[PDB]
């Protein structure tokens, strides 16, 4: 009950930090592309898709953060 | 009538702004200060040709 604890913790801080940081970065990319897809109505599929690569990034990292946590908390192999 | 004839007309130009999707890319501030020169230019262009 110390390692798994600390292990546990770990995963807890892992995920918060992870999941605040990379997502409030992606909602600031998401301000300035809608807002230049919204003015220049033209672009919008290219925006779409260039869009989906930055969630792609943001959420990736997110989700990476996410799987530490999980790995710590579902096979602890160092605890 | 059979004398040609001089006739200061007025028809208005389109007095629509900018786009809001239209953004200023340089400065508000600065192309004020540029077109000075432009419309300056215009009205002396205009004034010389009145003259003239």
């Amino acid at each position: 009950p110390l390692i798994a604890a600390a292990s546990v913790i770990a995963a807890g801080l892992a995920v918060g930090l992870a999941s605040i940081g990379p997502g409030v970065g992606q909602g600031t990319a998401a301000g300035q592309a809608v807002e230049g897809i919204a003015r220049q109505p033209e672009a919008e599929g290219k925006i779409r898709g260039t869009l989906l690569l930055s969630l792609a990034f943001m959420e990736a990292l997110t989700i990476y953060g996410l799987v530490v946590a999980l790995a710590l908390l579902f096979a602890n192999p160092f605890v | 009538e059979g004398k040609l004839t001089v006739e200061r007309d007025m028809i208005k130009t389109e007095t629509p702004a900018f786009s809001p999707i239209l953004e200023f890319e340089q400065d508000p501030a600065q192309i004020l200060d540029a077109l000075l020169p432009l419309y300056l230019n215009s009205q002396i262009l205009r004034a010389l040709q009145e003259s003239l």
